[PDB]
């Protein structure tokens, strides 16, 4: 949105990024920025769901990375400009270091599940994923 | 403490020091304590001569590069920041600086007070005396300065 | 010790007339309990700065006041756990500390383990710890049949 | 329902069996029957333990039940930090309610967020606000002076630091704690008593110190959460709550709070003579401080606890302690409450 001042008379916030559209998500991993970016839109995304939203029928949870080696980040909403979440996803995503697609939950038959994982090439997580 | 204890004495004989007197850079031969006679000293010569007394000999005339490279004291706080509630954190014998180029210097003294000398600038006859933070603080510029002399040499 | 510290409980914990029915133990240390335990004694060993899992077994002997009723079969817990401390030390690292256990350590384990499991069970006190020893009674036995055998293997 | 330990019934099943018989008597390790009774009555065994466990969970749940008195949940950790500006401030500007504040220390990556708005006043400089941990347990006791960013914009705020550490943070309440709570409301349900105002005042979760104090014609009451200090938002909480066991005919008060301060110096003689360096000393010092710190105005600095205290390390280590200053236990006034001062600890 370019023309929107929101300003207040003789009062203002004392963060900055504020009366702007900006909003910044922190975390020192994947897991705690991915659950702030997610959960900041996925309530308000309504639908005429007889029964709910897309946050009953996805669990996006059990999610971890390398928190040890990443840092604490900074990362911007708009990083892409007028982009779709999917977009912006990636860039929190960090492939390939991180491994991240959508598949059924066999834990919780009826309902699909947002994976968001650290790369299996490691030699005790490739042990961790099951065998078939 | 060897500047809290002078600190403390000076104050003590503040009264008695109305020998000396307001100058921009007095830079006089004579000891001002040794001389019953009166002697136009600054902050800068006033601080030489008051530690002289003792063992420690500093140097002179002691202007504003002695504290860059000297090694004779260890900052507090920094210039550019001015923050009134931190002001009763500090102690006697700390080191005020005044002016936007540090034209003057001062002694904290405990109750929210300073000792320095103030007057005009051409040789003003005021001597020696104590006034309040209150109307000086906006002069402060924030930079604090403590001495230590167990380590050094 | 080599790889990752331990917890301090456990460091603190091994650092240091009654008769059964179908038991007598031998308090012989085990060769490799023998080297290990120097090195637990030595400061020359990693240790963390905090503590958790409150319900390992380490802290339920701590509770029960089985050092002072009991002091000797106190002190084969110790042994208990001084051989089993270190056989799970070298598969999982340094495994040049094989062929230093043999299958007759191993064994007098379960005997030293059940002649104090007689004696536990005559005071309820201590019946979280009984439930615990009673499980690794069964794990040892496994490491004796397969020890001849990986020993060769490696 | 009593223990019988596998041995005890391996004996009285195998003499069960031999009866009418005496075609069985060999039960060497080697024989498969013994295995068999072994694991029969290791099963057995194993079923007893498991029901007497069980049956103490029962009793524990029907506790719960019968008075609805639910074991506290994890208890959230929070404290207060202190904003500052770079030059004082020039309008009316506004904190709002879940901003956020993060640590940029990699050990204590945790993250905590405030509750309730604030306003700074114009030409101001500082400002205290309180912080709430998103999680709960051990993670949010952090350390002195680690949270130093406010992980935003932080156009007008240069640093932010906190004076004092979070001991508000705390685990699941064991058994024993849970039973201690409930034999204070088992004797607290008569109104008009020091034993129920003591209850009456600890409902809170929050609050862990609590003391009452007495006189001819006022009662008034003394409580502060873990890290010491007590805020208007308790207070207000305490007194609305409170109306079901206050006396009737008696004024009451809920204010009054002092940290009493004494230094601790010890002498600890090594059993080893060697490995006798200040890391140990760092270690006995924290630990020191740590059992200090957790004291509550209720309880009193004795003497023969904090020897219990310290001495929990294996005796082999420490060998001997003794106490230069501390000669006689100290009484600590109902108002104030003993804590840690400035400790120094030295070998001799």
């Amino acid at each position: 949105i370019q023309e929107v001042q929101a300003v207040l008379p003789e009062v203002g916030w004392l963060i900055d990024g504020d009366g702007d559209n900006e909003v910044k998500f922190t975390g020192s991993s994947a897991h705690e920025v991915m659950t702030g970016i997610i959960r900041r839109f996925i309530p308000y995304m309504k639908y005429n769901y007889t029964e709910n939203t897309i946050d009953n029928y996805l669990d996006y949870d059990d999610l971890s990375s390398w928190d040890e080696f990443e840092k604490l980040t900074e990362v911007s909403a708009f990083t892409n400009f007028d982009g779709s979440l999917k977009q912006l996803m990636d860039m929190v995503t960090a492939r390939p270091f991180n491994e991240l697609f959508f598949k059924n939950s066999e834990k919780t038959p009826g309902k699909a599940q947002l994976v968001l994982r650290k790369t299996p090439f490691n030699p005790t997580e490739w042990r961790a994923l099951d065998m078939i | 403490p060897l500047s809290t204890i002078l600190a403390l004495d000076l104050n003590d004989n503040l009264k008695s020091l109305s020998n000396i007197k307001y100058m921009f850079k007095g830079a006089p031969k004579e000891n001002p304590f040794g001389t019953d006679k009166d002697v136009y000293i600054d902050t800068y010569n006033l601080l030489y001569w008051l530690y002289l007394g003792e063992d420690e000999e500093l140097a002179y005339p002691m202007n504003i590069n002695y504290f860059f490279t000297e090694g004779r004291f260890f900052t507090i706080f920094g210039k550019g920041h001015k923050y009134k509630v931190d002001v009763s954190k500090f102690i006697v014998g700390d080191i005020l600086f005044f002016g936007r180029s540090d034209t003057n210097i001062g002694i904290y003294v405990g109750d929210g007070e300073f000792i320095s000398m103030m007057g005009k600038f051409p040789k003003d006859e005021t001597p020696i005396g104590k006034y309040k933070l209150d109307d000086y603080w906006n002069e402060f510029n924030g930079r604090v300065m403590r001495f230590d002399e167990e380590v050094y040499i | 010790n080599n790889f990752i510290p331990q917890p301090q409980g456990l460091l603190r914990f091994l650092n240091t007339s009654f008769v059964s029915k179908f038991y007598t133990p031998q308090l012989q240390l085990s060769e490799l309990a023998k080297k290990v335990l120097t090195n637990i004694k030595t400061d020359d060993i990693p240790v963390l700065e905090r503590e958790f899992n409150d319900n390992t077994i380490i802290h339920k002997a701590n509770d029960t006041l089985l050092k002072v009723q009991a002091p000797r079969m106190y002190m084969i817990l110790q042994s208990i756990v001084l051989e089993a401390y270190a056989i799970v030390n070298c598969f999982v690292e340094n495994p040049s500390s094989l062929k230093y256990l043999t299958e007759e350590d191993v064994s007098i384990t379960r005997e030293n383990l059940n002649y104090v499991a007689d004696y536990l069970g005559n005071y309820d006190d201590y019946n979280s710890v009984v439930l615990d020893l009673r499980d690794l009674d069964l794990c040892f036995s496994a490491i004796e049949l397969q020890l001849p055998l990986i020993k060769k293997e490696a | 329902m009593k223990t019988r330990k596998l041995t005890n019934i391996l004996s009285k099943l195998i003499d069960k069996t031999m009866a009418g018989t005496s075609k069985i008597t060999d039960f060497t390790p080697g024989s498969a029957s013994r295995s068999l009774l072994e694991a029969v009555s290791l099963e057995i065994e194993q079923f007893y333990i498991l029901t007497k466990e069980n049956i103490d969970w029962g009793i524990q749940e029907g506790i719960i039940e019968a008075f609805d008195f639910q074991k506290r949940q994890s208890k959230r950790a929070y404290g207060d930090v202190t904003i500052q500006f770079y030059q004082p401030l020039d309008m009316r500007m506004y904190i709002p309610a879940g901003t956020t504040f993060t640590s940029t220390r990699q050990e204590y990556p945790q993250q905590f967020e405030t509750l309730v708005d604030y306003y700074a006043e114009p030409d101001s400089t500082e400002i205290v606000v309180e912080v709430y941990c998103k999680e709960t347990g051990v993670a949010g006791n952090v350390p002195e002076g680690t949270i130093n960013t406010i992980a935003s914009g932080s156009s007008l705020i240069r640093s932010v630091n906190n004076e004092y550490s979070f001991n508000t943070g705390t685990k699941e309440e064991s058994q024993e704690d849970f039973k201690r709570r409930f034999h204070s409301f088992v004797e607290s349900r008569g109104r008009a008593t020091n034993k129920s105002v003591r209850y009456g005042a600890l409902q809170i979760p929050d609050v862990e110190g609590v003391y009452v104090y007495e006189e001819t014609g006022h009662i008034t009451v003394f409580a502060h959460d873990r890290n010491g200090n007590l805020s208007d938002t308790l207070k207000e909480d305490i007194i609305d709550a409170l109306q079901d066991y206050r006396p009737s005919g008696i004024m009451l008060d809920v204010t009054g709070v002092e940290k009493e301060e004494v230094n601790v110096s010890a002498t600890v003689t090594i059993s080893n003579k060697s490995r006798i360096g200040d890391t140990l000393q760092k270690h006995i010092e924290s630990v020191i401080r740590s059992y200090l710190n957790n004291l509550k105005t209720s309880d009193d600095l004795i003497i023969t606890d904090l020897i219990q205290a310290i001495m929990n390390i294996d005796d082999v280590l420490i060998y001997d302690v003794s106490f230069d200053n501390l000669d006689e236990n100290i009484i600590v006034p109902p108002q104030g409450i003993i804590r840690a001062g400035e400790i120094k600890v030295e070998l001799k």
